[PDB]
């Protein structure tokens, strides 16, 4: 819907509070956290897959974070 | 300390009358002094604001005076219309509030 | 004295050889400018009117459906046709239902079916556009005199309001008693209204990106339409349902106002009820102080007694403001104001209400000064009745430097390369920096457009890690610097 | 324009709320104060409020006894008196002044609401 | 928004078609495609970062894909 | 049959009786009488004074 | 001189007008009208039903 394209990285931000700025600052983080709480099984699988795919701990953690962030997002 | 005014003031038409507003340095002399002309059964009308300043649309017969600690309101020419209670208002720093003069009625003669 | 009481006040000191200075005025901010021999002035951008807006698209946020009709072909006879499939005020869909002897075909299979309903709009968003030459900026110039009618007030009794347009971008303000100030502004490079839309939904309005407005997933009209009846993406506000394969229905998708509100996060809300008023954005102006003179420099020191009618109150900017009355004899006179140490051996602070003067006896005048960190004494008057006022400033010079640097970084974060024109007086270092910032900002905006603040933080951390685990020192340092700047921008942005 | 509510008859120990509607410009750019005058007596400032900001200021005499409030949606200013008594019988005015701590010129006044504790 | 938490992956699906199955089937992919078209700059930077972080073509491609899919999502 | 209500969400609301109160700097939080009632959604912020 | 109260702390209270509400298991939270008013201190718990 329109809600899924929320005019954020548009580069028109001045020194004035944007519309729903305070809420939208952490709404996505709250959504990811609630999803990880409600769906522990996918997080464990994502950790296992990130460990398997990545050789260095940095890219393992990066893969885990990207998978966890996009798992609820694709929904 | 608080605003004090003569309870009554007399006069005659075509005269000059000045009403005195005496207070302490906390209220008068450290803040502006406002003069209000109230007719019977009517909301007070702002007469002088700040000090010796007349709101737009007021006749020049009215003139305010500000001393180091006391204030006065002078009338150029007197008439039957001038017979009304006159109040001086000034912010008080110690009292943390606005203090009114207490009232002064101009008793024009010629009855 | 308007900037006193605004947290986003800025102090601009000094002019160039030409007696001009570059200042960027933002709506929520106030600029106070000071030169060696000029009166202190406060500058506020208090309006930005867009005039004569033209609509370019009306989106439908709530529709209804009527006149639903269905057609079908028995299996193997091709797709059906409805007269309404060519009608633009109708939304149609093609599906397959199950047919047979019970349904009334005579052949068993998937027979095509099409259903159409008339699409009607009940509420819409009108995304108006405005020509960049129709913008008008109102700027108030108030002299930082000390006369009581201007101490942080947001009125125009003493302030002078100058209107600036792209066509008449050079204007002068006649400041009674201080000469005139010439403002040479560049509204065209201000906000680039050719790539922006004025979005008015119900009684609320926003300023939005035109590509974002044209990419919205709602149905729209071109804006030249006076009757609707030709909405474009009608399929976005409807859903066709064929549960199993026995029926095909169509329903509307409910008011999209709240979804639009969610989509509008990060867009600065504007006003569009009584004209298109934009209380957001900045204006770069070159300020010309050459015909600007102090009022009363040909006055004699007062030589009388002052009384402090309002105690000294400190502001958010490290300066102090004091309201003093006069009770001496020479009415228009220079006020003997100094900020010294206890022994009155050294001068420690500078006053901001430059050249304070008593215009009238029982007319309080309130001076603004900038006292030093720690102990200092404000001396008002001359010896016969001189008053000495103790003050203490809580901060530190190192802390002040840190706060100045942070304000500079934040200005660069908000104005980008326009932050190199704030307080600018020409110079080659400023020009070199502005060019470098322009190129780097072009690259950075290309690489980070459309990205949220969490994504910026993640990219900054990734780039910083890449740089830190880098074998080459030059590439290591460059990547670490880029990543740290990215992290700072992500932490500062509202995206 | 500054329109006040109608006259009210109350009883001792009760409460009276006086309203004072105002225009949009005067609501968001000015301040509203309440001043009472007992019959045959001088004006007495009770308090005021900057409706855009709220948080009314009250005279020491009326501290704990009065509550001044502003309804931003209706652009109306409210005054409520608790513990009404005979000595509280007087006409109450709502007056408009600039929202600055130094200037107290009430250039615009309401007609005034009279509160009485006896029968009319 | 409520639109950010759709009822997908809840395990209640039957043979009956869902509320907006045809619509919502490809809307996420279309959104990511539109975003990548509108912001080629971030896609190139993501490609460079994915190539740098990942030692193997699989890690690099996975990191690039996840970065591209998550950039609009948090957006 | 015989369903029981589990929760009623709000999808469309209206706001009325908007009021504000402020406290001068350093003097703590301001107070509205309306903060006592749960029918009012309140917010605390800082304003330049 | 001229102090300003910054905060008023309660050192001694009394509870009155106590009321309780419950809902059957699986049927969501119970509701009390008093929970509308912020003068009432409220807590939610579980009981065996
Ligand atoms: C829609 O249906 C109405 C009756 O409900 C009819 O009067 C009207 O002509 C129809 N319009 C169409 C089919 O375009
Ligand atoms: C809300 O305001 C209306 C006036 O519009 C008033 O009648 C009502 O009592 C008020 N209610 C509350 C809870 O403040
Ligand atoms: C509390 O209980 C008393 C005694 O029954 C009653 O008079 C009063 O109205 C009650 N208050 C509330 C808020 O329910």
């Amino acid at each position: 819907s329109v809600a899924l394209v929320p005019h954020v990285g548009m580069g028109l931000e001045t020194r004035t509070e944007t519309w729903m700025s305070s809420e939208g600052a952490w709404k996505h983080a709250q959504r990811i956290e609630t999803w990880v709480l409600r769906h522990p099984g996918f997080t464990i699988m994502a950790a296992i897959l990130a460990y398997t795919i990545g050789t260095t701990y940095f890219q393992r953690v990066l893969i885990f974070i990207l998978l966890t962030a996009v798992a609820p997002s694709m929904t | 300390s608080v605003l004090t005014q003569p309870p009554s003031a007399s006069g005659t038409p075509g005269q000059r009358v000045t009403i005195s507003c005496s207070g302490s340095s906390s209220n008068v002399g450290s803040n502006y002094v406002y003069w209000y002309q109230q007719l019977p059964g009517t909301a007070p009308k702002l007469l002088i604001y700040r000090n010796n300043r007349r709101p737009s649309g007021v006749p020049d017969r009215f003139s305010g005076s500000k001393s180091g600690t006391s204030a006065s309101l002078a009338i150029s020419g007197l008439r039957s219309e001038d017979e009304a209670d006159y109040y001086c208002a000034t912010w008080d720093d110690s009292l943390s509030g606005l203090v009114f003069g207490g009232g002064t009625k101009l008793t024009v003669l010629g009855q | 004295m308007r900037c006193i009481g605004i947290s986003n006040r800025d102090f601009v000191e000094g002019v160039s050889g030409g007696s001009w200075v570059d200042i960027v005025l933002e709506h929520g901010s106030c600029v106070t400018t000071m030169a060696k021999n000029k009166p202190t002035l406060d500058f506020e951008l208090i309006k930005t009117e867009a005039k004569h807006p033209a609509t370019l698209r009306k989106y439908c946020i709530e529709a209804k459906l009527t006149n639903t009709t269905t057609a079908s072909r028995c299996p193997t006879q091709g797709e059906p046709s409805l007269n309404e499939e060519q009608d633009k005020r109708f939304v149609c869909k093609h599906s397959m239902v199950d047919r047979g002897w019970g349904n009334g075909c005579g052949l068993f299979g998937k027979g095509g079916i099409v259903t159409c309903a008339m699409f009607t709009c009940k509420k819409n968003m009108e995304g108006k556009i405005v020509q960049p030459e129709n913008l008008e900026y109102t700027i108030v110039i108030t002299p930082h005199s000390g006369e009581e009618n201007a101490v942080g007030n947001d009125t125009g009794k003493h302030g002078k309001e100058i209107k600036v347009t792209p066509q008449s971008s050079i204007t002068e303000a006649e400041l009674t008693g201080y000469g005139t100030v010439t403002m040479e502004c560049s509204p065209r490079t201000g906000l680039d209204f050719n790539e922006m839309v004025l979005l008015q939904m119900e009684n609320k309005a926003w300023l939005v990106h035109r590509q974002w407005f044209l990419d919205l997933p709602l149905p729209w009209l071109p804006g030249a339409d006076t009757q609707g009846s030709n909405w474009i993406q009608k399929e976005t506000l409807v859903t066709f349902k064929n549960p199993h394969a026995k029926k095909q229905d169509v329903v509307v998708l409910g008011s999209q106002e709240g979804a639009m509100h969610t989509a509008l996060t990060g867009a600065t809300e504007i006003q569009m009820s009584s004209g298109n008023l934009l209380f957001t954005g900045h204006l770069k102006c070159r300020l010309r102080m050459d015909k600007l003179q102090l009022k009363g420099m040909s006055y004699s020191m007062c030589t009388g007694k002052f009384k402090v009618v309002k105690e000294i109150a400190e502001t958010q900017h490290g300066t102090i403001v004091i309201r003093v009355q006069y009770e001496g004899d020479g009415s228009p006179c220079k006020i003997p104001f100094e900020i010294m140490d206890l022994e009155k051996r050294h001068v420690l602070g500078r006053l901001i209400t430059v050249n304070p003067i008593v215009t009238e006896k029982d007319s309080p005048v309130n001076i603004e000064a900038e006292p030093p960190f720690g102990d200092s004494y404000i001396i008002i008057g001359v010896e016969p009745g001189q008053l000495k006022l103790s003050w203490f400033k809580k901060g530190s010079s190192i802390g002040q430097m840190f706060e100045t640097t942070m304000r500079g970084a934040k200005r660069m974060a908000i104005l980008g390369d326009t932050a190199w024109d704030f307080g600018s007086l020409g110079g080659v270092f400023t020009s070199i920096g502005k060019a470098l910032h322009q190129v780097f900002g072009a690259i950075y905006g290309a690489a980070f457009s459309g990205v949220s603040w969490t994504m910026k933080i993640l990219i900054g951390v990734v780039i910083t890690w890449i740089g830190m685990n880098s074998r080459s020192t030059s590439l290591s340092v460059s990547l670490v610097l880029v990543g740290v700047v990215t992290l700072y921008l992500g932490v500062m942005v509202q995206a | 324009q500054l329109v006040e509510s109608g006259a009210e008859v109350k009883k001792p120990g009760s409460s009276v709320k006086v309203s004072c509607k105002a225009s949009g410009g005067t609501f968001n750019n000015y301040a509203i104060s309440w001043v009472r005058q007992a019959p045959g007596q001088g004006l007495e400032w009770m308090g005021g409020i900057i409706p855009i900001f709220g948080g009314a200021n009250y005279a020491q005499k009326f501290q704990g006894r009065v509550t001044i409030t502003a309804d931003r949606s209706t652009s109306t200013v409210y005054m409520e008196l608790s513990g009404l008594r005979s000595e509280d019988t007087a006409v109450y005015y709502c007056a408009r002044r600039p929202q600055s701590i130094f200037d107290w010129n009430f250039d615009l006044w309401g007609r005034g609401t009279l509160v009485t504790v006896s029968s009319a």
